[PDB]
């Protein structure tokens, strides 16, 4: 709860409403017109009532007031119908624009920034948090003008008839905003902690569901229910804390509304009897004056009670915007989105000078990397686990920020147009995932309109086509949750089929043949070795015998490339490569 | 609408608190009609009496009536909300925990029939949708029926035609308009529940695959598919707004009809007299105020088509029978485990061919077994049979010469340690990622197993208190692999199923890990699956699989001499 921060969020919330400014002014007009028709409605009602009650005028004589009273009722229902639909149309246009902005920054953020929250926390930030800003735009924004205009208009119709009745309304009017702000001053912070507890419960649920097998194996059924119980218990307590502030504020505002309706009734009832005689312009208090000041007594405080109701929709929006603003402020991998693009589709030349790769938090994942890789040459990344081999491939993909220099064809990577840069990249990642629905939709991820020959050629090269007969629908089978339908080795070859289906300028293989046996690896490594010669290639691998024709071998340790050179030079030169090759074929 | 019965029955745990909210919702309404109705009569009766009425007109009783009704109106509504919202969100919290408890028994195969993004929507979003059922369906409907009867009966003493005309309109609107708006908004509500879960699934799938989608240029056309769902979702959201707008417009016209009718009919005569006087305002102001009892009535049934759609989702999830069920008999975990398989067969759900075809092997207590084969030959399927992920068809598995289906689950999980092929890093801290197995382990024990497995790096900085997984530090591929081994080494079970434990590990780490496993996993039954033929000379039996069947079997020396399929693997 920082007032400086909550003022930044309200400023940001108000900025998004400019797209629907015209619709927010029509509802401000229609709300005022409803206030006009309410006054016209009770003026006719008071005149009809006084004529029948006091002057005993027959109903068949009062036909003009009845016709006009019905006409007001028909127009009242029309304006209420228009204002409700106009308010919604403004609200959903702002919500759509806000969500488009958030989804736009998730395309640019990349996996390394999407990994900064649980995937269930993102879902409740795009669906629940954005959709709870609706009542701020649809309801609260038009209500600020109606809470001041209509109540003032109500009492302008009462001063001429009876000033004492209006001072009853004006006497209580300032108390409502004072208690509206006093009660709901902590409502914006309670909503922020309410979405914090929802984002934890949503994010903690989907993480357990995605890793639901490891919970079954270790017998964590009782322990995960208790953790969901605690996560859901906090959400229930945060939700009720938010609601108690809405009920207390609405209860207090209704208390002043009800008493003023009672005071108006008591004042007029006593005035007619002569118990108290003031505020009537030295003329006998008429019955129509009392009825007018009694029908408009609830309607004077309606706009104020709706402002109190919608003031907690504003607190709901401010709490919901606390986490969207944080996301939209944090800088991405590259501070400025690049516009430069390299023209040719020829193999690119990679260069690094004092290149440091850092995590989104700020931790460096690879130390000073000095290397060069000419066009068309292929390199091999080799080293211990945690040495930074995959972090280098993530920085070449544009997923991670880097401090030093990393130039592609002499052009800094931070300056390259990311959308046009990925068109020159194919890759097999460590623990590859299959996003698309089917096996054919996954292999054709790069270009879904590829020919049958080019799809068949990729499936043959990647050894995918041999296990197709086992699949029921063939190449059109679904793959399910986290590629459940396939085994890890079969999912590996489908990921390899993606990389080989389109030509590229830089191929980033990251353990491309994992979860494969001796023979299936050899069949796949024929396709990957052939593909590695068509462009610049850089693979990370633990096999050391099979690689002998690769143009250079990089040995990474603690984020630094400590050796370079061919297999013939490195194998017999000692150093980390020989020691790391010593454990290879140790028993053979 | 019959799908709401399992959820209306959740009233019974909060029957007093939820029925108290109904009573307070009637007292609040009754005081609300009274305040405007008393004021309307009090003003008209006071004016008719005039100055001469003083000293003869009891004006103190109505003066206390409006003061009493004003306090009752504001206090009752506040306490109704406090007591009705408190009970509603205790029911929703119990129902959310209940829905989550149905997930683990369905974990291997039941959850595969579902989508992971819509399962999240069912537990956190569809459960919250049911607050409409407990907050604004029962209390408004039965609150608005008792109030009308009280108003109609009370107004019946003064006149009969007037009371039944006002009460008739008030019931003809309570009984005809809600079902009309339930039917009108039934189709929209179904879409509105279905499209929210479709969007949350497509969004989470799009967020989880952002590495693969971004580089292959598929994020743009998966966001277009994602954006389209929102267009359809926002369209269904708009239709529910047009019905709410039409609900308020119609409800305002019905209240207009009651006010017009009372003015036109009470003036003719109230109770049989030509000059009703103050009684004209007694009926007009009642009809002017009685229709706030029907304010939430129409919206109660309109949003019911979306609540029923949500209720079917939870009902579908909680009506799933798990495929694997466990005995309740308590048993002690043995110290030695020897497993026997006899013609185990298994077909995956919705499949024709068999993943396992007549597998039979005998693993003695303390023997170390290595399983080998091509990819897709059923190596992990075999290891998940031993974990009771599925029930084998026409096959029998035996642990210590007793069926594996005769073990208590709390005893089956304590007698088997598994290193899965795919490791999962939970979002919890490093300590809680290691406390899945051996929850009673101390911090000194946790740190020691990390040093042995080569993860002494994780002890730096925050260390054990460091947040891992999504929202924290993400370990590398070879560091997840050694964290799974750390989990199984902490579990310390007699039977250990290793599914490619040394995968994605360099030669130095694999040598250190294999050296650790040999020393750590002594006098332990081990079924070590790898595609790596290193260190197989120390395994009593080597099993070679192909297409769900065991092809070869023997010691490392025997298999090389026979020059079987293991020979081409090695050479
Ligand atoms: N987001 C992150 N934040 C902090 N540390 C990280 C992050 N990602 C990785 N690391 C650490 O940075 C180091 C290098 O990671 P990584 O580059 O993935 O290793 P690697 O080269 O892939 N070796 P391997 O395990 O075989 O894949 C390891 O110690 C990781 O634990
Ligand atoms: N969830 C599933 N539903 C249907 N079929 C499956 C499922 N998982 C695996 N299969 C099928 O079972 C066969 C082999 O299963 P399994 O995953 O045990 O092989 P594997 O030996 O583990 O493969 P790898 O060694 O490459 O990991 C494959 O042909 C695959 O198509
Ligand atoms: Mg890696
Ligand atoms: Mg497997």
């Amino acid at each position: 709860m920082n007032k400086s921060r909550q003022k930044e969020l309200t400023r940001w919330l108000k900025q998004q409403s400019v797209i629907s400014q015209r619709w927010l002014n029509i509802s401000r007009l229609l709300g005022f017109v409803s206030g006009i028709l309410i006054i016209a409605q009770a003026w006719f009602m008071a005149r009809i009532l006084q004529h029948m009650i006091m002057e005993n005028i027959p109903r068949e004589a009062l036909l003009l007031p009845f016709t006009l009273l019905v006409l007001t009722f028909v127009l009242r229902a029309w304006v209420v119908w228009l204002r409700e639909r106009v308010g919604y149309h403004a609200g959903q246009h702002i919500r759509f624009a806000i969500r488009r902005q958030v989804l736009d920054r998730l395309q640019q953020a990349g996996p390394a920034w999407i990994q900064g929250k649980p995937a269930g926390s993102w879902a409740t930030l795009v669906l629940e948090q954005i959709d709870d800003m609706h009542d701020y735009y649809a309801r609260y924004l038009p209500q600020m003008a109606l809470a001041v205009s209509v109540p003032l208009l109500i009492v302008v119709a009462i001063f001429p008839s009876n000033w004492a009745a209006a001072l009853i309304l004006l006497g209580t009017a300032p108390l409502i905003p004072l208690f509206m702000a006093l009660v709901g001053m902590g409502a914006a912070d309670a909503n922020r902690r309410n979405f914090l507890a929802l984002a934890r419960l949503s994010g903690h649920f989907l993480d357990r569901l995605r890793g639901m097998e490891t919970l079954r194996i270790f017998g964590r059924g009782e322990a995960e229910i208790e953790s969901i119980r605690s996560a859901s218990e906090d959400f229930r307590q945060r939700t009720m804390e938010v609601l108690r502030l809405a009920f207390l504020s609405s209860g207090i505002l209704e208390f002043f509304t009800s008493l003023s309706i009672a005071l108006v009734a008591v004042y007029f009832g006593f005035s007619y009897l002569g118990e108290l005689d003031f505020g009537h312009y030295d003329t006998g208090v008429t019955l129509a004056a009392g009825f007018l000041a009694l029908i408009l007594a609830p309607e004077f405080f309606q706009p104020l009670r709706d402002l109190g109701t919608f003031y907690h929709a504003k607190a709901q929006a401010v709490g919901a915007a606390d986490s969207l603003k944080t996301f939209m402020e944090t800088p991405l991998a590259h501070p400025q989105r690049g516009e430069a693009e390299l023209a040719s589709t020829d193999p690119v030349t990679i260069e690094a000078e004092e290149l440091f790769i850092t995590s989104p938090e700020g931790k460096t994942l690879a130390g000073p990397l000095n290397f060069t890789l000419p066009a068309g040459q292929r390199a091999v990344l080799v080293g211990r686990s945690g040495s930074g081999k995959s972090s280098l491939l993530n920085a070449l993909s544009g997923f991670l920020s880097y401090q030093g220099s990393l130039r592609i064809n002499g052009i800094e990577l931070r300056d390259l147009s990311p959308e046009s840069w990925r068109k020159h990249l194919s890759w097999v990642g460590q623990n590859p995932q299959l996003p698309a629905a089917t096996l054919r939709d996954n292999v054709l991820l790069a270009r879904p309109d590829a020919s049958e020959q080019e799809l068949q050629a990729a499936l043959d090269n990647a050894w995918v086509s041999e296990f197709l007969p086992l699949l029921p629908q063939g190449v059109d089978t679904p793959v399910g949750d986290q590629a459940a339908r396939l085994s890890v080795g079969q999912a590996q070859r489908v990921a390899v089929a993606r990389a080989l289906l389109n030509p590229c300028s830089l191929l980033l293989l990251d353990e491309p043949a994992a979860s494969l046996d001796a023979h299936s690896e050899q069949r796949v490594m024929e396709a990957l070795n052939a593909a590695s010669l068509r462009q610049t290639t850089l693979m990370v691998t633990h096999q050391l015998e099979d690689l002998a024709d690769w143009d250079v071998i990089w040995v990474m340790q603690d984020g630094r490339i400590i050796e370079q050179g061919r297999y013939a030079e490195l194998s017999v030169a000692g150093g980390p490569f020989a020691t790391l090759l010593a454990h290879r074929q140790e028993e053979i | 609408m019959r799908a709401l019965l399992p959820y209306l029955a959740l009233y019974k745990r909060h029957k007093w608190m939820l029925s108290l909210g109904i009573v307070l919702a009637i007292v609040t309404l009754l005081a609300s009609i009274g305040l405007l109705t008393l004021s309307g009569w009090f003003l008209s009766a006071s004016a008719v009496a005039g100055v001469a009425g003083l000293y003869s007109f009891n004006y103190m009783l109505p003066a206390a009536g409006v003061r009493g009704a004003a306090i009752t109106r504001t206090a009752g509504r506040y306490f109704e909300r406090l007591v009705s919202h408190d009970a509603t969100f205790r029911v929703l919290q119990h129902l959310r925990i209940y829905t989550f408890s149905k997930l683990l028994p369905l974990s291997p195969a039941g959850l595969a029939r579902y989508r992971q993004g819509e399962l999240l929507n069912r537990v956190v979003a569809d459960v919250d949708t049911l607050d409409h059922l407990y907050l604004r369906v029962i209390s408004p409907l039965v609150g608005a029926f008792v109030v009308i009867m009280v108003v109609t009966i009370g107004l019946s003493f003064l006149d009969f035609t007037l009371a039944f005309t006002l009460g008739g309109i008030m019931l003809l609107t309570l009984f005809l308009m809600p079902p009309l708006f339930y039917r009108a908004g039934k189709s929209t509500g179904q879409n509105l529940t279905h499209l929210r879960g479709q969007y949350r699934q497509q969004l989470t799938a799009w967020l989880q695959g952002q590495a693969e989608l971004t580089i292959f240029g598929a994020s743009d056309r998966y966001r277009t598919q994602l954006e389209n769902t929102e267009i359809q979702w926002l369209e269904a959201q708009r239709r529910q707004s047009e019905l709410t707008a039409l609900s308020q417009a119609i409800m305002l016209l019905i209240g207009a009809l009651a006010v017009i009718l009372m003015l036109w009919m009470a003036s003719g005569g109230v109770g049989g007299n030509a000059q009703p006087g103050a009684l004209i305002a007694l009926f007009v102001f009642c009809a002017l105020a009685a229709f706030e009892a029907l304010a939430p009535v129409t919206g109660a049934f309109q949003h019911l088509g979306q609540v029923i759609a949500s209720a079917v989702r939870i009902s579908d999830l909680t009506d799933q029978k798990p495929e694997v069920t466990f005995p309740d008999t308590q048993t002690r975990v043995a110290d030695r485990v020897s497993l026997t398989l006899r013609d185990v067969q298994f077909t995956y759900p919705e499949q024709s061919q068999q993943a396992l075809k007549g597998i039979s092997l005998q693993v003695n207590a303390g023997e170390h077994i290595a399983i080998l084969g091509r990819t897709g030959c059923g190596k992990s399927t075999l290891l998940q049979q031993l974990t009771r992920a599925w029930d084998p068809q026409q096959g029998e598995i035996l642990l210590n010469d007793s069926p594996i289906a005769s073990l208590n689950e709390a005893a089956l999980r304590q007698t088997i340690s598994v290193v899965p092929q795919r490791v999962h890093l939970f979002s919890a801290t490093l300590r809680d990622n290691l406390l899945l197995a051996s929850p009673g382990s101390s911090d000194e024990a946790l740190s020691e197993i990390l040093r042995r497995v080569g993860l002494e790096k994780l002890l730096e900085d925050a260390g054990l208190n460091s947040w891992l997984g999504e929202g924290g530090r993400q370990l590398s591929g070879g560091e997840l692999r050694r964290l799974a081994i750390a989990r199984a080494l902490l579990h310390d079970a007699p039977l250990v199923l290793l599914d490619q434990p040394t995968e994605g590990l360099d030669a130095t780490t694999e040598s250190q890990i294999l050296e650790l496993l040999a020393e750590m996993m002594r006098e332990k039954t081990v079924l070590m699956v790898t595609h790596r033929l290193r260190g197989l000379s120390r395994f009593q039996q080597i099993i070679v699989m192909d297409n769900g069947q065991i092809i070869e079997q023997g010691t490392h020396a025997e298999l090389l001499a026979r020059q079987g399929r293991y020979y081409q693997f090695k050479q």
